[PDB]
């Protein structure tokens, strides 16, 4: 029925039942962690070109 | 529309670009701003290493989407 954050407003099924607004704020939240993750992942790579790097001249 | 290139580094390049961009082709548009050759770049959006052949559209890469870019040595 409603909005899943019990907003008052009513949720639509294509939103996971959540409403306009609450899915924007949903959504921006997943696309905060998904940047933070890959950032991390990011770093994982960058440390590994530079040891792979620093062993090829060693 | 626009999509963020982050770096290590403290950049944010913005290109304008397709859905149905290649991987290539933002590469070549990152050598285009910033100098980078394709060959030295590695990008990665929500948790992958994106391919040469592969669209934007493919890993659901849509409006103000942030990549980050990382440096192939
Ligand atoms: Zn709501």
């Amino acid at each position: 029925l409603l909005c899943k954050k019990g907003c008052g407003y009513y949720g639509n099924p294509a939103w996971q039942g959540f409403c306009s607004k609450c899915w924007r704020e949903e959504y921006h939240k997943a696309r905060q962690k998904q940047i933070q993750e890959d950032w991390e992942l990011a770093e994982r790579l960058q440390r590994e070109e530079e040891e792979a790097f620093a062993s090829s001249q060693s | 529309m626009q999509i963020f290139v982050k770096t290590l580094t403290g950049k944010t390049i913005t290109l304008e670009v397709e859905p149905s961009d290649t991987i290539e082709n933002v590469k070549a548009k990152i050598q285009d701003k910033e100098g980078i050759p394709p060959d030295q770049q590695r990008l990665i959006f929500a948790g992958k290493q994106l391919e040469d052949g592969r669209t934007l559209s493919d890993y659901n890469i849509q409006k103000e989407s942030t990549l980050h870019l990382v440096l192939r040595l």
